[PDB]
């Protein structure tokens, strides 16, 4: 039935929220944390690539 | 000194072919995919590209050896190998007419049941029935290192013209049965059809008939005909191209 | 009827509501003040020959040097990367293939399509030979996605609007997870394995609970179907692509929208998605013939790679994020660097 | 190479020997896709996926029914697609009308033609015999339709059959013209349950797609 | 699985004989065989090899051009044909699959024997010969090679096998580090180039006998001497 809808959207209505610039921020930092260990970013010489 | 100017028609007509040839020969080579079609189109193209170069060469050693005095000697290995690229660039189109023809006709076998490389075969086999009869035709009548006999140039020039006559009975015949099967059950293809033979026949065979038959069946014509006949040789080569390439990529 | 109707909208208006009170910035002026990225060239380093007809799924193993091939011409094949040799080549009863997927420990893979049914192929065994090992059915749709979680557990998406978690073992259903309204297309898994995220073809995506089995969240920002769904590296959002031509970015714990990626040349559609290991860089492949590299941080392309001649079908980054592989509807894969 | 590499080199090559013989077999066959509705008599034409195989003249077929904007795309590389209508059905020609539309514009679909089949062509013929039943009470333009005046054939029937089949004809003949840029045709036919030569249009029409292919390579046309 | 041979028996010098090999069990026609054979007392020594497909064919200096390597895939049958027999060989003979691809095992099941009685490379070297042992202690066993036994692309080709009182070996470590299927995690292997150990620990009865370790790197195949475990 419809009761259905209504118990799903006052399930998903009532949950904790953050602001939008705390998880910009905490995504930023994870972003400067791991720079330093993807290749497709800072390219590898050749003595490095398997292929 | 009364051919200036068919000298200067041929170094411009060689100089707008070359560069369809080159650019048909790097899209074909690295660029695009291959079918059936695009082997026979980049062997042609190839034959072209090197009758095409040749033509420069004897342009140039004739400008400079008479606008200045300085004369210069080719060796005769520069004539057998034009023979060469003219009979295969001629052996290519029959070909084609060929294939055309049986894709028509039986169209479920062209589709279904073919080897994947009997293009690459043929174009093999062909250049090799070429080069033979042109290195056999270059010893036997003087243009390679020896003295020659008349014999055996005069019994290789008249089975080259035949060769020649039969590339032109299988063009005709092929075309006519493809012609006759689409209209017993299409302006596009009648101009393309109409187009072929008669580019072929007024603008392949002159140079042929003129160097293998005439001269010796027949001083009053030869300083007159063949340079004509070079004209128009040059211009059937860097025509084709157009026709069988670029109109085909819109 | 008119009652519950009217309760639905209120509470509609109430979580719109919600979620404008905790939208205060935005990441594009976060991200102002920061150097950009640069031109990022990349170069084709192999050609993986081998299949006569389309390929509609790859994946890459967890030792990153394996991946596994879906095609047309009703095959799978085990390819080795570094040295383009093939390992393996299985017979398939059906060869209308949608997905494919590789165990983590690297001993099954699985493979499933039009006939309804999701296969487990044994990979090391005695014998030499490559056997099925179990076959499980109950779904009334094609399949489209589907994942393992261990060697005795597994997710499948499917086109009756459902989907499904697994026992091998037993071959039966455990739960059964409802709730969209047309067909769901892509699925993916968490880093931990409690949650996964689903898309479809109303224009939505809900996250999900593994063990529970319900629904905590649902997004909807689109205006056509979603093909493609992946993960941030973090754990924390995903990215989601299109037919509208557009991309977009979801955060989980502000639940909302934070950055959308379009640009007025492109008008096709999106068919994969991925990251890379640090979740700076977004892949995206296109119906247009070539794929395109996005700066997850500033909405700006980066790159192009042009080298395939029909539609891309497929997207996947290596786990030490050394290589990204593409297949496409023309018959070739291609590694690139 | 190390011993155990050259080995590995080894099965590779035999793997790509046998993938190559499995190609080469399968180019022969000639695959086909069957649409249609309830009521179609779909399943007697040619007397998950519900496969079938026949052949004439030495070639092979393979047909497929599957019991629809998502999985339309798979079947982007078939031959042909056949298409089955009841044609006794009034109050239900339009839906079939919509559906065809619909099939016929796909992106996807944008080169692969189309066989028709009008089924039941003699319950036809009692219902437009009987009188009790109007064809113009759905179509109001029945009223001011005449047969082509020297393109009209026929076995030994009656003329207003012949209007009436000829109607339906035309209506699905000019959705396909509308606007296909000349890149793939719709072929029609009529049939009924006890027909016997319906293996053979199909292998007809099938030889023509395949001129047309061929055409198109070779720049003839 | 099973492999079973036959053949055998007294021979003059200078006469012939052929030995065949049946197979049941596993998909024989994507396996590579070889031929392996032992002396009355001594250690274990290389023959022959054929390839799947049967597009490769190696054989000792000892035997070239007296003895020839066949098989018959439909039948399930390999051959070995002997020709001017002499008295070095008197031995029993071994038939031993390998299949090669990336992370395969070579080397893994060894058939019974057939006896026959008639009327540069890669020296490796076991120098233990004799160590006493009792049950629950550990202990270390090691074979040096000639030159170095790692490849470019990092893989240290060397084997390491196990053979019982009156029975046919069996492999216990692939590839200097791996342990094989069927084996128990009380074995382990490790080392660098030019030097190579095996440690045992909690040993027990029902693990002792003679030692054997291989090189794969470059044919001829070359096995060790043989190191003994006594009670
Ligand atoms: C293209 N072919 C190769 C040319 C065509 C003209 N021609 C020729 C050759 C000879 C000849 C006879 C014996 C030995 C050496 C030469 N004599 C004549 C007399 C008029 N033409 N001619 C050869």
């Amino acid at each position: 039935q419809a009761r259905k809808l209504v118990e799903q959207l006052k399930m998903e209505a009532n949950i904790d929220r953050i602001k939008v610039s705390k998880a910009a921020a905490d995504l930023m930092a994870y972003c400067e944390a791991h720079a330093k260990e993807d290749p497709l970013l800072t390219p590898v010489p050749a003595s490095e690539n398997p292929f | 000194k009364e051919t200036l100017i068919p000298v200067f028609l041929i170094l411009f007509i060689a100089l707008v072919g070359l560069v369809g040839n080159g650019f048909v020969l790097w899209l074909l080579g690295f660029r695009m995919r291959r079918n059936a079609f695009s082997v026979y189109v980049l062997s042609l193209a190839g034959a072209d590209f090197l009758f095409l170069c040749f033509q420069i060469i004897n342009c140039l050693v004739y400008l400079s050896n008479f606008f200045c005095s300085i004369s210069i000697n080719f060796p005769s290995f520069f004539t057998t190998v034009m023979t060469c690229a003219y009979l295969a660039g001629l052996s290519m189109l029959s070909t084609v007419s060929t294939e055309r023809c049986l894709s028509v006709l039986w169209p479920i076998w062209y589709r279904c049941r073919r080897p994947r490389h009997l293009s690459a075969v043929v174009c093999v086999l062909l250049w090799a029935l070429s080069l033979l009869l042109s290195i056999l035709e270059g010893k036997f009548c003087g243009f390679l290192f020896s003295d020659g006999d008349s014999g055996w140039c005069q019994t290789f020039d008249f089975i080259t013209a035949a060769w020649l006559i039969f590339l032109f009975m299988v063009l005709c015949g092929s075309s006519l049965a493809l012609l006759v099967r689409i209209l017993c059950g299409l302006t596009r293809l009648y101009l393309t059809i109409l187009l072929t033979v008669l580019v072929f026949l007024l603008c392949g065979l002159p140079f042929g008939i003129q160097w293998f038959l005439i001269l010796w069946i027949w001083d009053v014509l030869f300083c007159h005909i063949h340079p004509v006949s070079v004209v128009l040789s040059s211009l059937n080569s860097s025509a084709n191209p157009i026709i069988y390439f670029f109109v085909g990529s819109f | 009827l008119d009652q519950l109707r009217q309760e639905a909208e209120q509470l509609k208006n109430q979580i719109r509501d919600a979620r404008k009170a905790c939208a205060d910035a935005t990441l594009s002026q976060i991200t102002n003040n920061i150097d950009p990225v640069g031109r990022i060239q990349m170069r084709t380093r192999r050609t993986l020959r081998g299949h006569l007809a389309k390929i509609y799924a790859m994946h890459w193993g967890t030792d990153s040097r394996l991946l596994v091939s879906a095609s047309q011409d009703g095959k799978l094949i085990i390819w080795d990367s570094y040295t383009t040799n093939k390992v393996h080549a299985i017979p398939l009863r059906s060869s209308w293939v949608m997905t494919c997927a590789y165990a983590p420990s690297g001993n099954y893979v699985a493979c499933g399509g039009l006939d309804n049914i999701c296969s487990i192929y044994n990979l090391k065994t005695r014998e030499g030979n490559v056997r099925v090992s179990r076959e499980l059915a109950g779904h009334t749709g094609y399949l489209s996605c589907c994942r393992f979680l261990d060697d005795n557990q597994i997710v499948t998406s499917s086109g009756d609007t459902t989907c499904a978690l697994w026992d091998i073992e037993t071959g039966q259903q455990t739960t059964t997870f409802t709730g969209h309204t047309g067909d769901v297309m892509s699925l993916s898994l968490a880093p931990d394995t409690r949650l996964f995220v689903s898309g479809a073809c109303d224009a939505s995506a809900k996250l999900w609970d593994v063990r529970e089995g319900m629904c905590r969240q649902t997004f909807t920002g689109h205006e056509s179907d979603i093909n493609a769904i992946c993960f941030f590296p973090n754990g924390n959002a995903f990215a989601t692509g299109s037919d509208d031509a557009t991309c977009r970015l979801f955060d989980l714990r502000a639940d909302q929208e934070l950055m959308t990626y379009s640009h007025d040349n492109i008008i096709c559609g999106i068919t994969s998605v991925s990251f890379s290991k640090s979740g700076r860089l977004l892949l995206a492949g296109y119906d247009d013939f070539n794929c395109n590299v996005w700066d997850a941080l500033k909405a700006d392309r980066a790159g192009v790679l042009a080298g395939h001649d029909n539609r891309v079908s497929c997207l996947g980054v290596t786990d030490d994020g050394m290589a990204v592989a593409t297949g496409s509807w023309d018959s070739f894969l291609k590694i690139w660097n | 190479v190390s011993a155990e590499d050259k080995a590995a080199a080894e099965r590779s090559k035999m793997i790509d020997k046998n993938l190559r013989e499995d190609g080469e077999k399968a180019r022969r066959t000639l695959r086909l896709l069957l649409l249609g509705a309830d009521n179609s008599g779909k399943s007697t034409i040619v007397k998950g996926i519900f496969e079938t195989k026949f052949q004439v003249d030495k070639v092979n077929f393979h047909m497929f029914d599957v019991g629809r904007r998502k999985w339309i795309q798979c079947f982007n590389d078939v031959t042909a697609i056949i298409f089955v209508v009841d044609s006794s059905d009034y109050n239900r020609l339009q839906e079939a009308l919509n559906d065809f539309k619909s099939i016929w514009n796909n992106r996807w679909l944008r080169t692969i033609s189309v066989i028709l089949f009008l089924n039941k062509q003699d319950l036809l013929a009692e219902k437009v015999l009987a009188g009790k039943s109007k064809i113009e009470d759905y179509f109001p333009e029945f009223a001011r339709y005449t047969t082509p005046e020297d393109a009209t054939p026929e076995p030994g029937e009656d003329p207003r059959v012949t209007r009436a089949k000829y109607f339906i004809r035309k209506e699905f003949v000019d959705i396909s013209t509308a606007s296909g840029d000349g890149r793939h045709i719709c072929y029609p036919h009529f049939t009924c349950a006890v027909d016997t030569e319906n293996a053979r249009r199909i292998f007809n029409d099938c030889k023509d797609i395949i001129l047309q292919m061929n055409l198109r390579e070779y720049n003839l046309v | 699985v099973q492999l079973v041979e036959s053949g055998g028996g007294l021979v003059q010098p200078g006469g012939s004989r052929k030995l065949s090999c049946s197979a049941s069990g596993f998909a024989f026609s994507s396996f590579g065989m070889h031929w392996v054979r032992q002396a009355p007392e001594k250690g274990l020594e290389w023959v022959a090899y054929i390839s799947s497909g049967s597009g490769t064919i190696y054989y000792a200096d000892t035997v070239k051009g007296r003895f020839t390597i066949s098989r018959d895939d439909p039948k399930n049958t390999l051959f070995l044909q002997m020709t001017s027999l002499r008295s070095e060989d008197t031995a029993m003979y071994y038939c031993v699959r390998s299949i090669y691809y990336y992370g395969s095992s070579p080397f893994d099941f060894w058939g019974q024997g057939t006896t026959l009685t008639v009327s540069s490379d890669i020296v490796m070297t076991q120098a233990t010969s004799s160590v006493p042992v009792t049950p629950g202690e550990s202990v270390s066993i090691s074979c040096r090679s000639s030159k170095s036994l790692l490849h470019s692309n990092g893989n240290t080709y060397l084997y390491w096998f196990l053979q019982r009182p009156g029975q046919s070996p069996q492999l216990l470590i692939y590839r200097m580090s791996n342990l094989a299927s069927g084996v128990p995690d009380r074995f382990s292997g490790s080392g660098s180039g030019t030097a190579f150990t095996l440690t045992i620990s909690r040993l027990e009865a029902e693990d002792v006998g003679v030692y054997y370790c291989m090189q794969h790197l470059e044919y001829p195949l070359t096995f060790g001497a043989g190191t003994k475990l006594e009670l």
